């Protein structure tokens, strides 16, 4: 849940 | 021990009846050896690196 | 932020702390097997403080890289924690037995686990995985200190050795695991994001000052 | 004591001899001399291997390849135009401090604390390098050896004596005598019909191969003298001593000439080389690194500062070209 | 590069690499100097260990090398050779306990321990004391009081006391207090057990050089 | 030193076979080696090459693929396998001996030959064939390559090798202007560049044969014709 991407 | 001491008077006086140049008269030749060979040192005049064989043979 | 140039401040010594370290036994000594282990760690800690260099800006890259050097470098901490503990151990064996090139061998080691953790986060995108990943870190929390502490007992059953395992012990945990232990936490009020990446950037500078400097003299 | 009171007197016979053929100085005619200017070296090799410290060193006769030895029990011959190991001779005893490589090029010899001078060959029909000869008969540690040629060398030991010996028997034909301290150091005249030899009285004295006597002794010292080497016309030596101080003697006024020390300068000197033409002055010292001397007026003219521990070794080649140094980080250095 | 000059790098390569292997080869070996006075009982400690210049002796306790080097033979200034062994692990020093009385002897050693121990090349080498002839010494002091050698002695003549005022005046005349340690062992000729002795006096120095290696 | 070779013989076209070579007298590990053939009736051929420390192989391009060198050091042996042989392989092998350092002679000994019989690269120009001669009279033999063997270290890279009526060759000047240890001192050799002379002076009866100059300055080695010297 943090666009961690 | 009286044997030892008499060679090292022989030595003594072998090494005493030599010839002896004037020490001018010998500061006179490294000087003169020195400014004849001068031209063929490579460590006092830097040599080019042509023909250095170290560097760039 | 109001100061994330504290990092920037403070990744400014740490990019050339180990740019030094990096040359220095990068070009003498480096025989000691020990130093086998600091020259990955110092090599794996540019990357990390550099890429966290570059957050002045503030896309593909940027985020895998500054993980898998996150997670590189504190293995070879905890490698070099057990390393020593084997030395008094067991030191007829360290010396005349302990086959060459070992030092070699688990460093390229450590490389590949890294790498291929940080694939399979990116194989969960393009599921939980984190657990193993909080999971694995806390394997090392207890690997280093937990070998760091016997190091204490098979000595103390001199004075100015005591000191240096407190000293690297709490660096590498009250400023180490809680930007690890922190980020998967919470993708399952958060100013801990910017505290502990600051922290973050402070472990990972001040590595050869310790590891290399402190024993340079 | 029935004759030991005319040796003294002797002695003070010569003194009054070697002084008053001093009308003048080596400064007072070589005053106006140009000045040798800024000597610059610069490294171009450095020859990584012999894991351990390094003690000795010697050029050979076609200045291109070079033997060292060190305490790790290994003789390495290197090609320095292109930094290759040609030869790699492990030794049977690995405390060594010598090494010579003959004129012919076919012999190498080594010695130590084995009191041991040991002769390989070259040249074999087996691929191998192999022990020709050991010689047998000092008394103490062996400091010096040097070909004469290939069937003549010339060893001095810590007992006191020189030797010149014969390979291919193995036994001395004359043994040289007279100090009274251990010899440190020998250097062949380039005619090889006399060499010097000095030893830890603070004395050097001068013998003639053939007739194996002393002809002249040469004192002016303070402690133990560790390098000897004879100018290139061969009527002068240059000797390096413990006190922080080179000395430059004459064969034929038989007497000093000049002195080479600084008052920044305290350890002593370990090796002494001359330079082709004999106008520069290479001394390697305990400081790590290695000063060059104007001869003729006793000026510094550069430093050779690249060495991590003492250099104790130092050469230069047969045509002037390089000069190389060995220490006691385990690495050999050429430089310009 | 020619076929004939790639094929001299390849040697060159080739014989480099086997100066790596006998390197690491020696670099596991512990290397001990044997040092002592005048027949002071260095002649029998090596009959203890299992087993011309300098002799050298080579033997194995416990899957580890030892390499001992004996100097008595060669009167030649010391100061010019005994750098050449710096680096060693350790040293081992040789004094009979009944020199006492003879002619003096043992002053003659406790000068030459002073002058080894206090060197600057041994700075960091720890020494092993040994204590020979600690059986024929018995049947000397009860005949000949230790005053005769020590003359400031205030004390007993009793073998319990006169053996340990002996290494205190050996152990006193260290300089360096910390860097070195000094282990000492009272040996008898017929001791059986000198070797473990040694054993576990290098095992510490061991532990101490790793400690060092690591910069810890 | 010794080295003596076994395995040839009668052989059908497409079969294979092994030769050995076992050495004796020399050390063995520091040594290259090298296979060379001649022909019935005709010239010098190299065959392969094996490194010292077995690091380094070469084969001519007659013969790459179907044969495969190899050494065995702790047995002292070189080996030779060859499969699918065809008409044109029938010659007699040679086990040559070479060591590369600074100072070096390569090429000094040869092996004594085991026969066998079934069913860009330098050219070298030899001199006319044949040479007629008398003895104490002086000769002169003229080899001449298509390029330069003066390589820019200073070295030219020239050999000459006499074979004798029934033995195997042996080597005389290498480097081209050197005189390998065994041979007299009336053997010289000149020339720069592209042409080379060897000249002999007062020969006597036993220079008699055929002279070959080889080229050691690229990977697959070359060698001239060959000319005969009849008395």
């Amino acid at each position: 849940r943090f666009v961690r991407i | 021990s009286i044997a030892q001491a008499r060679k090292l008077v022989e030595q003594l006086k072998m090494e005493a009846n030599i010839d002896r140049i004037k020490v001018s008269k010998a500061a006179a030749d490294l000087m003169a050896y020195c400014e004849a060979h001068a031209k063929e040192d490579p460590l006092l005049t830097p040599v080019p690196a042509s023909e250095n064989p170290f560097r760039e043979k | 932020l109001s100061l994330t140039v504290l990092t920037c401040i403070v990744s400014l010594v740490g990019l050339t702390g180990n740019a030094v370290v990096l040359w220095l036994l990068g070009c003498r000594m480096r025989r000691n097997a020990f130093s086998i282990y600091i020259l990955n760690l110092a090599a794996a800690d540019f990357l990390f403080l550099s890429g966290r260099l570059i957050y002045s800006l503030l896309s593909k890259i940027l985020y895998p890289v500054m993980m898998f050097s996150y997670f590189a470098g504190l293995s070879f901490l905890s490698a070099v924690s057990t390393e020593r503990c084997l030395s008094v151990l067991w030191p007829i064996w360290y010396r005349c037995h302990r086959p060459t090139h070992l030092s070699a061998v688990v460093c390229v080691l450590l490389w590949a686990l890294s790498l291929l953790r940080s694939i399979l986060e990116w194989m969960l995108c393009g599921q939980t995985s984190d657990f193993i990943t909080v999971a694995w870190l806390i394997f090392l929390c207890v690997v280093l200190c937990g070998s760091s502490l016997v190091l204490l007992i098979r000595i103390l059953c001199l004075t100015r050795l005591y000191v240096t395992i407190l000293l690297t012990v709490l660096v590498f945990l009250l400023c180490g695991l809680p930007f690890g232990i922190q980020f998967f936490l919470f993708l399952w009020f958060c100013h801990v994001h910017l505290v502990s990446i600051f922290l973050s950037a402070l472990n990972s500078s001040a590595n050869p000052i310790i590891y290399f400097f402190v024993g340079s003299f | 004591d029935q004759l030991r009171q005319e040796a003294e007197q002797l002695k003070n016979q010569i003194r009054d001899a070697r002084k008053a053929c001093a009308d003048a100085t080596l400064s007072q005619i070589t005053n106006n001399i140009d000045p040798v200017g800024r000597i610059q070296m610069r490294t171009r090799r450095t020859l990584r291997g012999h894991l351990a410290k390094i003690y000795a060193m010697h050029w050979g006769t076609d200045s291109r390849l070079l033997v060292s030895a060190s305490q790790d029990g290994k003789l390495i011959i290197w090609d320095s135009y292109t930094t290759n190991k040609v030869h790699a001779i492990p030794l049977r005893s690995s405390w060594v401090m010598t090494c010579a490589y003959a004129p012919s090029g076919n012999y190498v010899a080594c010695g130590g604390l084995d009191n041991i001078c040991s002769i390989y060959n070259l040249k074999t029909r087996e691929g191998n390098v192999r022990v020709s000869r050991e010689l047998a008969g000092h008394t103490g540690y062996l400091s010096c050896c040097r070909f004469l040629d290939d069937n003549q060398i010339v060893t001095s030991s810590g007992d006191t004596t020189c030797a010149l010996w014969d390979i291919e028997t193995g036994q001395q034909t004359t043994t040289f005598t007279g100090h009274t301290g251990d010899v440190m150091s020998l250097s062949l005249a380039p005619d090889t019909r006399l060499f010097v030899s000095g030893a830890c009285d603070a004395s050097a004295k001068l013998w003639d191969v053939r007739e194996g006597m002393c002809r002249q002794t040469f004192t002016g010292h303070e402690s133990d003298i560790n390098a000897i080497c004879f100018f290139p016309n061969g009527n002068a030596f240059a000797t390096g001593s413990d006190d922080a101080t080179c000395r430059l003697f004459d064969l034929r006024a038989d007497q000093e000439l000049m002195t080479y020390s600084h008052d920044n300068i305290i350890c002593g000197i370990t090796s002494v080389s001359f330079s082709k033409s004999g106008r520069l002055l290479l001394a390697g010292y305990d400081d790590f690194n290695c000063n060059v001397w104007d001869a003729l007026k006793a000026d510094r003219a550069g430093v050779l500062a690249g060495h991590d521990n003492r250099v104790s070794c130092l050469g230069v080649t047969d045509d002037g070209m390089a000069v190389a140094t060995g220490s006691w980080d385990s690495f050999l250095k050429i430089w310009n | 590069l020619s076929a004939e000059d790639k094929a001299a790098v390849e040697r060159s390569k080739m014989i480099d690499r086997n100066l790596r292997e006998d390197g690491e080869k020696a670099a596991r070996e512990v290397k001990l100097l044997l040092l002592g006075a005048g027949e002071s009982g260095k002649s029998t400690i090596v009959k203890q260990m299992k087993i011309t210049g300098i002799v050298e002796t080579h033997f194995t306790f416990k899957d580890l090398h030892f390499k001992m080097f004996d100097v008595g033979g060669q009167r030649s200034e010391r100061k010019k050779w005994i750098h050449c062994f710096e680096g060693v692990t350790a040293i081992i020093f040789c004094v009979a306990l009944s020199d006492y009385d003879l002619v003096n002897r043992m002053h003659e050693s406790m000068k030459l321990f002073d002058s080894i121990c206090n060197n600057k090349w041994f700075t960091d080498t720890s020494i092993i004391l040994f204590l020979n002839k600690k059986d024929l010494f018995e049947e000397k002091i009860k005949k000949s009081p230790l005053t005769i050698c020590y003359p400031e002695y205030a004390g007993s003549n009793t073998y319990e006391e006169a053996a340990a005022y002996i290494q205190c005046q050996f152990e006193d005349l260290n300089k360096r207090k910390d860097t070195k340690e000094i282990y000492t062992h009272f040996t008898c000729a017929t001791d059986t057990k000198n070797v473990q002795f040694v054993f576990d006096a290098v095992t510490d120095v061991i532990i101490k050089n790793n400690l060092k290696d690591c910069g810890l | 030193v010794q080295l003596v070779e076994s395995g040839g013989g009668l052989v059908q076209p497409g079969g294979s076979r092994k030769l050995s070579c076992s050495a004796s007298g020399f050390a063995f590990s520091s040594f290259g080696m090298h296979w060379v053939r001649q022909a019935p009736e005709k010239g010098l051929e190299w065959v392969a090459y094996i490194s010292s420390g077995s690091g380094t192989i070469y084969y001519a391009d007659t013969v790459k693929g179907r044969f495969t060198i190899s050494r065995d050091d702790p047995k002292n042996t070189l080996f030779l396998q060859m499969t699918s042989l065809r008409s044109e392989d029938t010659a007699m092998y040679y086990c040559v001996r070479s060591i590369y350092y600074y100072g070096s002679s390569p090429f000094d000994f040869w092996g004594q030959g085991t026969t066998l019989t079934v069913s860009a690269d330098i050219v070298m120009t030899q001199a006319t064939s044949s040479v007629p001669v008398t003895p104490g009279e002086s000769v002169s033999i003229s080899c001449r390559s298509s390029k330069s063997l003066l390589h820019s270290n200073g070295n030219t890279y020239l050999y000459w090798f006499l074979q004798r009526p029934g033995q195997s060759p042996q080597l005389l000047i290498y480097r081209m202007s050197n005189l390998a240890s065994g041979v007299p001192d009336r053997f010289s050799g000149s020339g720069s560049g592209t042409a080379f002379t060897l000249t002999i002076s007062r020969l006597e009866a036993e220079d008699v044969g055929v002279y070959y100059c080889m080229q050691h300055l690229e990977y697959p080695l070359t060698f001239g014709a060959g000319t005969k010297l009849e008395l």
